[PDB]
């Protein structure tokens, strides 16, 4: 995010934000995050096995 | 099991079918030469084998 | 409560429901409800023939 | 839908189809949709008589 690199607990502290900010009404999935940029290249089905 | 979300359309074509019946208006032709031995399938009148 | 009334040896037998439900019961509050709860929409399957 | 709610173990016995139809699904929609898609003029066949 912004040309630093993160730790995954580094980033805890987002994703408790967005958990955070969204309403009742509506659910977390898919939701854009304009900050981040670059992800590690992860396949689809080890995708499905994490989730 | 909880998976990612999944979107699917589908196209299908309407398949309106009527049922296939036993074949009717064929001829067994049976004759006896020594060129091309065996059956020869003529089902077009002006295919004939030399 | 009828558990609750059975454990302190009162006799039910011939008390009815409403009955059994009138019966005091010492500053103990026995209640049950039901819901269903609503999810946003997460997979959406379409098909089309065309 | 009726196959989904089935799957689940509802009993759908007494409910009516537009009973059924409000059933809850949890997250997931199902839908039908029919188009018919045009084309463009390729073969003409015209048949005059004098």
């Amino acid at each position: 995010v912004g040309e630093k690199k993160y730790s995954v607990d580094e980033f805890t502290s987002r994703v408790a934000g967005l958990i955070a900010g969204t309403p009742l009404s509506q659910s977390v999935t898919y939701t854009k995050l304009s900050d981040v940029v670059d992800i590690p290249k992860m396949t689809k089905v080890d995708a499905e096995s994490r989730v | 099991a909880i998976g990612l979300p999944s979107i699917n359309i589908s196209f299908k074509e309407l398949a309106t079918t009527v049922k296939e019946r036993s074949a009717r208006g064929i001829i067994a032709m049976v004759l006896k030469d020594a060129k091309a031995l065996g059956l020869n399938e003529i089902h077009e009148k002006e295919d004939i084998p030399v | 409560q009828k558990s609750y009334l059975k454990s302190k040896g009162v006799d039910l037998s011939y008390m009815t429901l409403q009955e059994i439900k009138e019966a005091n019961t010492g500053s103990k509050v026995f209640l049950k409800a039901k819901i269903k709860v609503l999810d946003a929409m997460e997979d959406i399957d379409l098909s089309i023939e065309i």
